[PDB]
């Protein structure tokens, strides 16, 4: 293949192979699931488990603003850069208007930022995908961004390694998400995340992060200590 | 070779330059790190090129601040830039906030410097290549003893016991056993010395390795002298 | 060989192959149609969804550029978003420097000039989308198409995308002189539904927008209960 | 003012095939004589002699710049610069710093070695040229020099007569000036030879 | 030393391949234009064919106004010429703001040729695959009268005046027809009607299809009316009927 | 300084004085203030001599380059535009008041450019310190379509009005006639102030001034 | 953005890009120059591609200043950049020293741009050769400048296609004490020898440097010299 | 695009820079010039290209600044070039600018070694930075300064320079080096040194009865001062003798050429 070595090279069939490679990079990251309810959005992130004594920690879920947060999958450095950019833009907006940025405008800004790096010769696409969970006057929002620059407005979605199982599970309970309560939404997200784990690994607090955003709930991250309420009692019943 | 650019993606999704810089780490000396409630221990293999070299002139463990140390593996020439940047950022944090800078923040600054590589000039001069250095930053802060690991990709990861360099997989295999949450400082030191023994082609001598300790109770960094290393061995 | 790796290179027969590859990428995109009805312009696009869990309105391909102008994207959506941002910059420059809404022909020419500049330098690649500009300015209803090559052409009716030839043939059956936007919306929606293959794109939606006298000459989306069910 | 801080006066006078350029010797700081042996004349080549008057540091800086320019000109162009070209170059150099002006006031005399035509120039601090056929003068004693030259100069002078007129005018102008004096130095430039003389003056 | 034809570098034969390829982009679209000048006016006729009946015929055109007194025709890659038109207009405006007078046609052509030459010496820039034909009136000295002027600019930056010229597909046949007609009559002594008939006859003979009026667009500058304007279709129709004899 | 311009039957007549004052003292008695701009364009200047010389030389060089580029003769409006843009760019700190006169295919063109950049095209114009006394003469004797002799005499008289009523002007009248084909510049057209009461020419024999050292260098 | 050099050395020590540019510079129409004890005459060949080209609009002889002219052979658009740079250099010199630029300094200035484009990054060498003729304080001068930047001072030379034959013809005919119109006759005859058809006053452009100026010859003057050879 | 970048300033698998070596090879085909540094002056003798009958001489006044092969950098500095002449002109201008800048700053003549060093950094800069080709020219610098007297330097197209008592560059430089080693001594006069120059040149170019139309000679010596004027600055010391760079003319070069070729016969007739 002589059309995949550059970003400003079109394939003869009308393809951009570097962006496809970045999508492949996103497809190899840790699995994460986003679920949108009537008033709440819940993200579930599958972090690395310890090797029987050695617990490694890596920050995947970020808090962007009082009403916004996101989960990354893929290149962690690209996710950090995108988090810094989003936090700066949120701080700029809240300074000018004394209110949080609307989620649609935010998604447009992330899309434009992604597109800025897919057309210049001295640039490369972000090898990371994002799940944006937020709340504004228009209600709950759940977005997914890809290295190509496309932003998808989702009722429920998943991304990462072996996330097709999570997606096909969510495709059976998503139409009821508008009626499930917060606890039911968390259980659905946890089941979707568990559908993406390996054979011999069951979900537990050591290897799962739970992010929640709502109407009166600022974007809150839930980890080892605070995740006891949602993960201590939980098991996949086939 | 210049067939591919420095920002190109592999068909598997990996950046070629970053993956090539990772293989340079495995060609370097072995470095260790142990986190325990009593403190954090850094160990490193010196691998001097000759017996005429002054062993103190090739310090594999450098002091970022009085509570933060850093041990490198790979290309020591590039590691000096990272350690200097970390020192400058820690001093800036002390200047601005009148408090010691956290280990995680120092690692964040190091990775922030590391990620700034590319080829497009434009407005800012970037590095022509990523750093061929993996850093292991140890320290004591308000969250107790903390150990972090830095990659050429610019990704920081908090660890309980991590090893970098040539003897990495064997050290990890030893890590799977013989390690727990609540080892004492002496037990961690002996574990580090034994792991260096297991992955060293040369014979272990007090002047052959470098050991440093950041104590939880003291809160300060303490470089170990060859007699202290011998005392560790004589146990 | 190396004669098709960058846009700054002509072929032996005087062609720019990268622009043709971008046009080929456009030709593999979802079908869009547009009609100028002598009292306004109606544009209709089909959106193919790869997931059934997408929120309604996701991946909008029609965007308002000014009060009276809008752009539909046929091709790579992020490139279309960049082109829409450029068009919005062009439209507000006219309203701020010249205190007048931008004419449809002027906006189309600006979009074509912006798209053409990326086909002349080695450091950039052409946009992988075609832009449908629908305007109702002081020069009357205007419907233009901007090619990844940067050439702009005005139309009475136009079709783009994968199912282009059949949609164009269906558009050839309209009059465009007695045609009005009220019935043109239904005509375009029916054409899009008929020309679309139901066994390859399982999840499809029809997104229709228009700017005529009925919207006070403002480019907006249709009322939800106006397009046919199928 | 800044132009009278260092003192000094220069005057050029035109003969038939010759010109006499004369400068005073005093260098001081606004009342106090730092030295009494500081001539202000500079030789560019066998045909051009010019003097500078004004702030002494500006005199030295401008003289160094002119030396640089003339050496570069003689290196690039395999020939000696002519008087008119040299005056034009000084005009351009002075006008480049039109709003940051140098505090000098050059007085240029030149003669064609083959023709014998005499060219005199005296620009302002910003380069405004002035090319008469009788005499030019600049410095703190400019008014007295102008009066003496107007009263004594005639067209067809010999080098000796021209030198005597220039010396008398310079000494009489320096007598009425507190910032100029302490003898003089004169250069008589003819078609065939160049003579340098030092002229007795008051020690006041 | 292997490629020598993808960037603006000399071939071993001392030729620029990327500039010769841009000359083939002029004739690639298959369009043809003929420009002629009579004793008191200058006309340009360009093929304006719209195979797509759904395309608004008056939206696409190859005739552009550079200045009120200078008109232009672009033959070749349609967007490329458009870009050059913009440059030309800028090269006019700045000139108008620098000297206070309207730019002469020859000066504008020379500056446009200078712009083209830059893209043939800088590596990363692609030449514009169009031939530019500027028509206008030139103010003469010592008598004050106006004279028709045609100036062509090549993708190589070559600028040249013309009594009559052709550019595009089958331009050689049109030039041969014009040269053959020139051997008998004197083009600079003809009237506007005769010059228009000759230009349309050359355009028809080059392609051999007996064009209608909707298939061509004509631009014109006259001594009585120095402004550049397009000839209405009725006059083109009467010209074609006069030719049909 | 007094500079005057007059439009006559066919062409423009410019005039100037020749006195240059080095701050209330006469530096040169025969300064040249009618500058060259083109074969058909001239420009008299008043104010800072350095600024006038620099701007006139620069615009003349630009015009020469432009005529090399175009191949036509320079238009007076082009020189006017260049001068006015340059003078306006410096907000009047380039203190040069110019009287521009030329002949083109459009006929005679006479204008004034203020140091701040404003331009006025008029049949008769004055600039300089002695302009007002000059203008009062032009307003008293100017008529349309004068012959060359009448225009020259009127310009000389208007210059003489500034010569005798302005301490900054005098010692000659410089007259330049510009037509379609020929441009003539007369330097000694009028010399009202002649040389009266010649000098005594008191002789100083060689050797009356003592010499301390001497050095002779043969060439 | 094309900041690397296009001209590089070869294993044989040759700058093959400059050699190719020189080959391009020798493919233009024949131009020539002849010096004489009282002036220099340079003549070019304006062979229009057709009779519909308005030969008055095409120029191969250029005026650089009131005392210096030029003619070329090769790429005309490449030549026009150097012509404009030389004119600007002449104007700047007149502004700086209030004297006409000497021909040697102008030739040095032209040669520096050639070297700049043969060594700086992202550009190719020029594909034209220049014949510069002029007067200065030390007499009459005629220089040839090549794409490599090297310049020579000539008594009689030729560039373009058929230049070896023109130089061979000039060598036998040139005389050390040749005067002005004799040089014009020699130049016209040399052009006629290699001319494909008949030399008309609209087919040739000639400029004779006469004692203070370049003064491109008029059509009537060239007819007066063409009907005499 | 980066595909067509030739990568001039890059290392090769042997640690050698190919552009520098190719420039050195280019200089090998240039005309030969030989410098001899004696105790009373320095002689430069170079072969110039065969004079075409239609060549004209630029009627320059001051016929001592630049010849066909030899140029003047400063009043006390001269140079000869071998290689790309158009590249040599730019470096000569740079060297003149540097020398005059040093004279501007310190009001003293620039040291020969300092000028040699400053223009060698210019050549070195193009071999590490810029991404363009280096200068394909070698310089032979001659001059006089009060610190070391008469000096002779040679520069490579890589930034390297060396000081020599006798050296050569251009065609047959190895043969010239071999012959100069055979015949050179410290107790050598100027006229003897010039005799060594021509005798080595005429043998490298393989000619008997050395042709005057193909050889150029320049000398850096010291002459009595001419334009010393003490009255214009009484406190300045003016040296009695100043260094002078003089290019020999046709009539000045042939008296020394006659010594060289009769010496040639005197040394070749006794070999039997």
């Amino acid at each position: 293949n002589e059309y995949d070595s550059d970003i400003t090279t079109w394939s003869p069939t009308g393809r951009l192979f570097q962006i496809e490679y970045a999508n492949e990079a996103v497809n190899n990251g840790s699995a994460t699931v986003g679920v949108k309810g009537k008033n709440f959005v819940v993200l579930a992130a599958l972090k690395r488990s310890p090797v029987a004594e050695l617990s490694s920690y890596q920050e995947k879920v970020f808090e962007i603003d009082e009403h916004v947060g996101m989960s990354i999958s893929g290149l962690v450095a690209d996710g950090r850069v995108l988090a810094r950019y989003l936090r700066t833009e949120c701080m700029n907006y809240r300074y000018m208007y004394s209110n949080g940025m609307p989620m649609n405008q935010m998604a447009d800004m992330i899309g434009e930022k992604h597109q800025r790096h897919i057309q210049c010769s001295g640039k490369r696409p972000f090898g990371v995908g994002l799940l944006l969970a937020g709340y504004d006057r228009q209600g709950p929002h759940l977005y997914q961004t890809v290295p190509s620059g496309d932003v998808y407005d989702y009722k429920a979605t998943a991304m990462g390694v072996r996330s097709q199982a999570s997606r096909t599970y969510l495709e059976r309970h998503f139409e009821h998400f508008s009626d499930c309560t917060l606890d039911e939404l968390v259980t659905h997200a946890l089941k979707a995340l568990a559908s993406a784990t390996s054979e011999g690994i069951e979900l537990n607090v050591k290897n799962t992060t739970i992010a929640i955003v709502g109407k009166d709930t600022p974007f809150t991250i839930f980890e080892e200590e605070s995740a006891r309420k949602y993960l201590d009692g939980f098991k996949m019943r086939p | 070779e210049y067939d591919r650019g420095v920002n190109t993606f592999s068909p598997e999704g990996r950046i070629f330059q970053i993956e090539y810089a990772v293989e340079a780490i495995k060609l370097g000396s072995t470095s260790l790190g142990i986190r325990t409630p009593e403190g954090v221990v850094l160990a490193a293999e010196k691998r001097v090129p000759s017996t005429l070299v002054v062993p103190s002139s090739m310090s594999k463990i450098m002091e970022v601040d009085s509570h933060i140390a850093a041990v490198m593996s790979g290309m020591v020439a590039d590691a000096r830039i990272l350690v200097e940047h970390a020192r400058v950022e820690s001093q800036n944090h002390r200047f601005t906030y009148n408090e010691p800078m956290s280990v995680e923040s120092c690692t964040l600054a190091t990775c922030d410097l590391s990620i700034q590589f590319g080829e497009s000039g434009g407005r800012r001069k970037l590095m022509s290549r990523p750093f061929g250095v993996s850093l292991l930053i140890a320290g004591v802060d308000e969250k107790g003893p903390q150990l972090w690991q830095t990659d050429p990709s610019g990704t920081h990861t908090r660890y309980d016991a991590q090893a970098i360099g040539g003897g990495a997989e064997a050290a990890q295999s030893v890590f799977t056993e013989r390690y727990h949450r609540n080892m004492t400082l002496e037990e961690g030191e002996t574990l580090a010395v034994d792991i260096l023994k297991q992955v060293m082609e040369d014979q272990l001598s007090p002047e052959n390795i470098e050991v440093a300790v950041v104590r939880a109770d003291d809160g300060k960094l303490h470089m170990y002298t060859p007699t202290e290393i011998k005392a560790i061995m004589s146990r | 060989s190396g004669h098709d790796q960058s846009t700054d290179v002509f072929s032996a027969e005087g062609r720019v192959f990268q622009v043709e590859y971008a046009g080929k990428a456009v030709d593999n995109s979802s079908t869009a149609v547009a009609a100028c009805c002598k009292d306004g312009v109606v544009v209709a696009v089909e959106k193919v969804h790869t997931s059934r869990m997408l929120e309604k309105g996701s991946n909008n391909r029609i965007h308002a550029v000014d009060r009276q102008a809008g752009i539909c994207i046929c091709g790579l959506l992020p490139d279309g978003r960049a082109i829409v941002s450029r068009a919005r910059q062009e439209a507000e420059n006219s309203r701020d420097i010249f205190a007048t809404p931008i004419r449809g022909s002027v906006l189309a020419n600006r979009v074509g000039e912006f798209m053409h500049a990326y086909t002349t330098h080695f450091a950039y690649r052409p946009f992988g989308c075609s832009a449908i500009i629908a305007s109702y300015a002081d020069d009357g209803p205007q419907l233009f198409v901007s090619d990844p090559s940067g050439t702009v052409a005005g139309y009475y009716g136009v079709a783009l995308g994968k199912a282009k030839t059949v949609a164009k043939s269906e558009l050839e059956k309209l009059d465009f002189s007695s045609l009005t936007c009220d019935e043109a919306v239904g005509k375009l929606a029916s054409i899009l539904h008929e020309v679309h293959d139901k066994q390859k794109d399982k999840l499809y939606e029809v997104e229709v927008a228009w700017v005529c006298d009925k919207s006070d000459r403002k480019f907006v989306h249709v009322p939800a209960d106006m397009v046919p069910a199928e | 003012s800044i132009m009278a801080y260092s003192g000094g006066s220069v005057m050029a006078m035109a003969g038939k095939e010759c010109f006499v350029i004369i400068s005073d010797n005093r260098l001081g700081e606004q009342l106090k004589t730092i030295s009494t042996e500081v001539p202000k004349l500079h030789v560019v080549n066998d045909s051009i002699v010019y003097g500078l008057t004004g702030l002494r540091t500006d005199q030295q800086t401008f003289a160094n710049k002119v030396q640089f320019r003339t050496e570069m000109y003689k290196l690039r162009e395999e020939r000696d610069i002519t008087g008119k070209a040299f005056a034009a170059m000084i005009t351009s150099m002075l006008y480049e710093a039109r709003f940051g002006p140098w505090f000098v006031e050059p007085v240029i005399g030149s003669i064609d070695k083959s023709t014998g035509e005499v060219y005199l120039c005296a620009t302002d601090l910003i380069g405004a040229p002035c090319e008469p056929e009788d005499y030019v003068c600049a410095g703190t004693a400019a008014e007295s020099l102008h009066g003496m030259c107007e009263a004594l100069w005639r067209p067809g002078m010999s080098p000796e007569e021209l030198f005597e007129i220039a010396a008398q005018a310079m000494l009489s102008a320096c007598d009425r000036d507190s910032l100029s004096g302490y003898g003089a130095v004169a250069m008589i430039v003819t078609k065939d030879k160049v003579t340098t003389r030092l002229i007795k003056g008051r020690k006041d | 030393a292997g490629f020598d034809k993808y960037i603006t570098v000399f071939s071993p034969e001392g030729s620029l391949y990327q500039v010769e390829y841009a000359f083939k982009a002029v004739t690639y679209p298959g369009l043809l234009t003929v420009a002629i000048r009579c004793k008191d006016a200058v006309l340009v006729v360009t093929q304006h064919l719209i195979p797509d009946r759904l395309m608004r015929p008056d939206s696409v055109t190859a005739l552009y106004e550079v200045t009120p007194n200078i008109g232009c025709c672009m033959t070749g890659r349609a967007p490329d010429g458009r870009a050059l038109v913009q440059r030309a207009r800028e090269e006019a405006s700045d000139y108008q703001y620098r000297y206070g007078v309207e730019i002469p046609i020859a000066v504008l052509a020379k500056r446009m040729g200078d712009k083209a030459q830059v893209r043939t010496q800088q590596a990363g820039l692609r030449p514009m695959g169009v031939v530019s034909t500027f028509i206008g009136m030139d103010q003469s000295d010592q008598d004050g009268s106006l004279k028709p002027q045609i100036y062509t600019v090549d993708p190589a930056g070559w600028t040249g005046g013309h009594i009559a010229c052709a550019a595009g597909k089958k331009q050689v046949e049109a030039m041969a027809f014009l040269e053959k007609r020139q051997k008998s009559t004197e083009l600079d002594a003809l009237t506007q009607k005769e010059a228009a008939m000759i230009a349309l006859a050359a355009l028809q003979s080059a392609i051999g299809t007996a064009v209608k009026a909707k298939e061509v667009e004509v631009g014109r500058c006259t001594a009585a009316n120095p402004a550049f304007q397009r000839v209405p279709n009725s006059e083109v129709e009467e010209w074609l009927t006069a030719v049909a004899e | 300084t007094t500079i005057v311009g007059v439009v006559y039957r066919d062409g423009v007549v410019l005039g100037a004085d020749t006195r240059a004052t080095e701050g209330s003292i006469v530096a040169d008695k025969r300064c040249r203030k009618i500058h060259y701009m083109a074969p058909n364009i001239m420009c008299c200047g008043a104010g800072t001599s350095a600024d006038t010389e620099a701007v006139t030389n620069m615009v003349s060089s630009h015009l020469a380059l432009h005529r090399l580029e175009t191949g036509k003769q320079s238009r007076v409006l082009e020189a006017l535009t260049l001068l006015k843009r340059h003078l306006y760019r410096y907000q009047g700190h380039v203190s040069a008041a110019l009287v521009l006169g030329g002949v083109d295919v459009e006929g005679p063109f006479l204008a004034t450019i203020a140091p701040h950049g404003s331009t006025d095209r008029l049949p008769f114009v004055t600039m300089g310190s002695g302009s007002i006394a000059a203008m009062a003469q032009l307003e008293a004797a100017y008529k349309d379509n004068m012959t060359c002799e009448e225009a020259k005499e009127l310009v000389a008289s208007a210059i003489r009005k500034g010569i005798f009523n302005d301490p900054y002007s005098g010692t000659q009248v410089d007259v330049c006639v510009i037509t379609k084909d020929k441009t003539e510049l007369t330097i000694g057209y009028d010399k009202p102030n002649e040389r009266m009461y010649p000098r005594q020419e008191v002789l100083l024999p060689p050797g009356t001034t003592p010499v301390l050292k001497e050095e002779i260098r043969q060439l | 953005e094309a900041f690397y050099g296009l001209t590089t050395f070869s294993p044989s020590g040759k700058l093959i890009q400059i050699e190719y540019a020189t080959t391009a510079a020798g493919k233009g129409t024949t131009a020539l120059g002849v010096k004489a004890t009282d002036g220099v005459v340079i003549a070019a060949k304006k062979k229009a591609p057709s009779t519909l080209v308005d030969a008055s609009s095409i120029q191969k002889v250029f005026v650089l200043d009131e005392h210096v002219g030029c003619t070329y052979s090769g790429m005309g658009p490449d030549c026009r950049v150097l012509i404009d740079s030389a004119r600007k250099n002449c104007q700047q010199y007149k502004l700086m020293y209030n004297e006409p630029i000497p021909i040697s300094q102008l030739v040095r200035k032209i040669s520096a741009i050639y070297q700049e484009f043969t060594q700086s990054g992202g550009v190719r060498p020029f594909g034209c050769s220049l014949l510069v003729a002029g007067v200065d304080a030390n007499g009459y001068h005629l220089y040839q400048v090549d794409p490599s930047g090297t310049f020579w001072a000539w008594k009689a030379t030729a560039i373009g296609t058929g230049s070896p034959d023109a130089k061979a013809f000039l060598e036998k005919r040139y005389t050390v004490d040749m005067e002005l119109e004799d040089a014009v006759h020699t130049a016209l005859l040399t052009l006629k020898e290699g001319f494909d058809g008949q030399m008309t006053s609209e087919n040739t452009q000639v400029g004779r440097v006469v004692e203070n100026r370049f003064e491109i010859l008029s059509v009537d003057q060239l007819r007066d010299y063409l009907d005499q050879i | 695009s980066h595909r067509y970048d030739s990568r001039t300033t890059t290392f090769s698998p042997e640690g050698r820079l190919y552009q520098v070596e190719y420039a050195v090879e280019a200089i090998q085909q240039a005309g030969t010039v030989i410098g001899v540094c004696t105790k009373d002056g320095v002689v430069l003798a170079g072969e110039k290209m065969v004079p075409h009958p239609l060549f004209d001489s630029e009627s320059m006044q001051d016929k001592n600044t630049s010849g066909e092969k030899m140029y003047k950098i400063a009043e006390h500095i001269g140079c000869s070039v071998a290689g790309v002449t158009s590249d040599a002109y730019a470096l000569l201008n740079y060297a003149r600018l540097s020398a005059l800048r040093h004279q501007y700053t310190f009001q003293e003549p620039m040291a020969i070694e300092d000028l040699c060093r400053i223009l060698c950094d210019e050549k070195q800069l193009y071999t590490q930075y810029g991404g363009v080709r280096p200068y394909g020219v070698s310089f032979l610098l001659v001059g006089w300064d009060r610190y070391y007297g008469y000096q002779l330097y040679s520069t490579e197209p890589s930034g390297d320079y060396s000081a020599w008592s006798a050296y050569a560059i251009g065609q047959n430089d190895q043969v010239a080096h071999a012959l100069l080693k055979k015949d050179w001594h410290e107790s050598m006069t100027l006229e003897d040194g010039m005799l060594l120059a021509l005798r080595v040149l005429g043998k490298t170019m393989d000619t008997a009865k050395i042709d005057l139309d193909r050889v150029e000679v320049a000398v850096m010596r010291k002459v009595p001062a001419s334009n010393i004027d003490q009255l214009l600055d009484p406190f300045k010391h003016h040296p009695k003798t100043t260094p002078r760079f003089q290019i020999l003319t046709r009539s000045e070069l042939k008296p020394h050429a006659e010594r060289a070729d009769q010496a040639r016969e005197a040394e070749e007739k006794a070999e039997a």
